[PDB]
């Protein structure tokens, strides 16, 4: 019964770590793909000029 | 026909319909001699779906006014795609086959099916 | 020196390239392709050929043993892996990574319906983490044991993190009693 | 083209020849099955005569004789074969089982089922239906051991429903059945074979109108009934296999 | 080549002839288009050897 | 009267281990699935918004 | 090829393998469509033997080095005669399907059997 409440802290900690890491990865790949598509738009603007 | 010009739902539904019809054509050779008894249910379901859809491709255009004496009908594309998605889902499999001959829309489909 | 056969039946089946591996052949062989490709992939055309032959042969088999079922699963995974949609240019490193992960049986756990998407996912994660491994290929044209161990550890960690989204007329029987009815 | 036509001709010809060959296999096994099926008649006749004589001069009271006062649930057992290419045999079995389920659904009872054979097991696996236990691998050739153990399981399941009031298992401790049904196929003739479904869980007595017992009469009675049930169960199997072939 | 199936199946080396045969509505022009568009990354670098 | 509580607590302890470990594993699975789903979504909608703004410009 | 100038051992080697292959070609389409389950015990054992023989006939060549990394192998005649007699009399029916493909020699077969 004493041991019962041990792993819950681990579960909460890993949930928080997962949430922050997935938010970081989503932000990074979002900004990267947006920048690449913006650069492609600039390239095609130069091409049409 | 290309996803860059046409909606994704249209492309996906068309691809699925083609795949089902091609599979039925492939199994048509074997079913021709033995039948459905040896065939497993996992293919009986797609056989029934294919028969129902290929019967649903029929239509009653106005052009037959002087042959069958019945008015034709027209259908918007959105209704067509939604009805075909519903049919591919398998919701209509309980309905009888002969209800899908020469029908205009899904409302007429339901009315004819309930009329028998 | 070599030709590729294309058929409409495979096109309608779902294989977009729709190339028949049973007949296509090249006389020049693998001497043209890179050494890392040769080391990673070898006799894959053979394995696919026995897979197709076994599928045609045992389409109606009553019982299957462990070896046949395992071969069937592996061939299904490989045949679904090789499919590629239109307008999808790719680099050699990503191709060799995909072939390496497909051939070693690391993806045997996932069901068929999600084998494709998962691949497209992992290629993204390697882009931001441990990217230098790709760099190594560009200046080695070959794999190293340390890099291979790093890659297998990374994919194991990812697959541990990754989750799978799929998965009257009635008769009676009585007894006769000689005793008169009460 | 030419090569495709030649290949298809050879294929279909060999298919025809070996279909005839497998028809001969079935014809050959028909004789053995027919010879084997009729060997258990004297034992059943003697046991039925014994039960009639014993129940003539005994008290008529037993849990398998008395009926549950309330309609809670009803069990059922479905048999099948262990090989394909049987035609509509399994389809007939499934139709009869579904029609019996439909008839029972009129009372709203939630039924339970048991299955024998790989085909019915797989078909019910594909559908959304629960299964308690399955038996496979002896439909080609049964024995007395499997029939005895199946009868024992059914008898214990019936007995385990003594005091199942509402959802309470009572002193039983487990939810028990109150009714059992059996569905199989009968060998009417070489071309006449139809599915028969019957109910044999609670005994019923009919007086048609008009010895000495060393042990206790009730002891003999309740030792006797399980043997009769087991004999009926065993007799069903060979009939089913013969009709299948 | 951009498509993985061709390189994994039948590699193409410079100075070698290869044949493409098929029926209508197959998509054989797509492979050539893919190769031609793929060559841009190689031509990005200024070395005549690439 | 000191023995019925013995079997009661024994039965409770025998099952509480499994119940708690199942609850913890289910909660972990739910939280990781939610996090991965939200991150992947965010990525797809961000890519769509970038595609749209690139089309506009 | 004749018993006149060569030992008849080779002769009944050839006769056994040829008759096995002929009946295997006869039963091919049957095992393809009808299914292996309907064949008789003798036919099933013979079909397994024919599969063993068909798989064992392949052999690597050194001229395939530029195409396949596995080096080729060479085997003398008497050992091949003994190995084929062992195969065709029916003692190697317990090996797996893959254990007979691309085999150098009998010792190579044993090594690959120990590899699985
Ligand atoms: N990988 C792919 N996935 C999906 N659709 C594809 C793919 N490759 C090609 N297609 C489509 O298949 C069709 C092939 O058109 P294409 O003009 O290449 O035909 P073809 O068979 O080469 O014939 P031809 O050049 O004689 O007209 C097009 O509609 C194209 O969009
Ligand atoms: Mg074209």
């Amino acid at each position: 019964l004493a041991d019962a409440d041990a792993m819950h802290a681990k579960a909460l900690a890993d949930a928080k770590a997962e949430s922050e890491k997935v938010t970081e990865e989503a932000k990074q790949d979002s900004e990267r793909i947006a920048a690449q598509l913006s650069e492609q738009a600039g390239s095609e603007a130069e091409r049409i000029k | 026909l290309d996803p860059a010009i046409v909606g994704d739902e249209h492309y996906r539904v068309a691809q699925e319909v083609i795949r089902i019809l091609q599979r039925y054509k492939d199994l048509q050779d074997i079913i021709a001699i033995l039948g459905i008894d040896e065939l497993s249910e996992e293919d009986k379901q797609l056989v029934n779906r294919a028969r129902r859809i290929e019967r649903f491709l029929s239509q009653n255009m106005m052009a037959a006014e002087q042959f069958t004496g019945q008015p034709g009908s027209t259908v918007p594309l959105k209704e067509t795609i939604e009805a075909f998605d519903k049919l591919t889902k398998g919701e209509f499999d309980h309905l009888p086959e002969q209800a899908f001959f020469l029908i205009g829309g899904l409302d007429d489909l339901a009315k004819k099916a309930e009329s028998l | 020196d070599g030709q590729c056969f294309l058929e409409s039946d495979l096109f309608n089946q779902g294989v977009r390239p729709a190339i028949n591996v049973g007949v296509s052949v090249s006389r020049v062989g693998g001497a043209a392709q890179i050494k890392a490709m040769k080391e990673v992939a070898g006799s894959l055309r053979l394995d696919l050929s026995q897979y197709r032959e076994l599928e045609a042969f045992a389409a109606f088999a009553s019982d299957l043993d462990a070896a046949s079922k395992a071969q069937l699963d592996r061939g299904a995974r490989l045949v679904e892996l090789l499919k590629q949609p239109q307008y999808s240019p790719l680099a050699v490193e990503e191709q060799v990574v995909a072939i390496f992960l497909g051939t070693q049986g690391h993806l045997d756990s996932v069901p068929v319906e999600d084998v494709q998407r998962f691949e497209s996912e992992l290629l993204e994660h390697v882009k931001a983490s441990h990217s230098d491994i790709f760099d190594g290929i560009r200046e080695t044209k070959k794999l190293s044991e340390e890099a291979e161990e790093k890659l297998v550890s990374v994919i194991n960690e990812f697959k541990k993190g990754f989750q799978a989204s799929d998965g009257e007329d009635l008769e009676k029987e009585s007894v006769k009693v000689r005793k008169p009815a009460p | 083209t030419l090569r495709e036509l030649r290949g298809r001709i050879r294929s279909a010809g060999s298919i025809k020849k070996i279909t005839k060959a497998q028809e001969l296999i079935a014809t050959s096994r028909i004789a053995k099955a027919q010879a084997r099926v009729e060997a258990a008649r004297p034992y059943a006749a003697e046991i039925t005569n014994m039960l009639t004589e014993l129940a003539g001069a005994s008290a008529l009271d037993h849990p398998l004789l008395v009926e549950r006062k309330q309609p809670k649930r009803a069990g059922v057992l479905v048999v099948s074969s262990d090989r394909g290419l049987c035609g509509a045999y399994n389809a007939n079995v499934l139709r009869r089982a579904e029609e019996l389920f439909s008839l029972l659904r009129d009372e709203g009872k939630d039924p339970v089922l048991y299955v024998v054979g790989r085909k019915a097991l797989g078909y019910f696996s594909f559908r959304q239906r629960t299964v308690v236990e399955s038996w496979t691998g002896f439909s080609e050739r049964p024995t007395y051991e499997n029939a005895r153990e199946i009868a024992d399981t059914l008898v214990n399941a019936f007995m385990a429903g003594a005091d199942d009031e509402g959802d309470d298992a009572g002193a039983d401790g487990i939810l028990g059945v109150d009714e059992l049904h059996i569905v199989f196929t009968e060998f009417r003739s070489m071309l006449s074979q139809t599915a028969v479904a019957r109910r044999a869980a609670p005994m019923e007595v009919e007086y048609v109108g008009e010895y000495s017992f060393e042990p206790d009469p009730e002891t003999l009675f309740d030792a006797l009934l399980p043997r009769y049930i087991a004999t009926r169960v065993y007799a069903a199997l060979l009939e089913a296999a013969a009709s299948e072939s | 080549t951009g498509i993985k199936a061709i390189d994994a199946m039948t590699p193409i080396g410079r100075g070698q002839r290869q044949l493409i045969i098929g029926d209508r509505k197959t998509g054989k022009t797509a492979v050539c288009v893919d190769t031609i568009l793929n060559q841009r990354e190689a031509w990005l670098t200024g070395d005549p050897k690439q | 009267a000191e023995r019925e509580a013995m079997l009661a607590k024994t039965a409770a302890d025998n099952r509480k281990s499994a119940e708690q470990v199942a609850a913890a594993q289910a909660d972990y699975e739910k939280e990781m699935a939610e996090a991965r789903a939200q991150a992947s979504a965010l990525r797809d909608e961000a890519r769509a918004a970038g595609r749209s703004v690139v089309d506009e410009k």
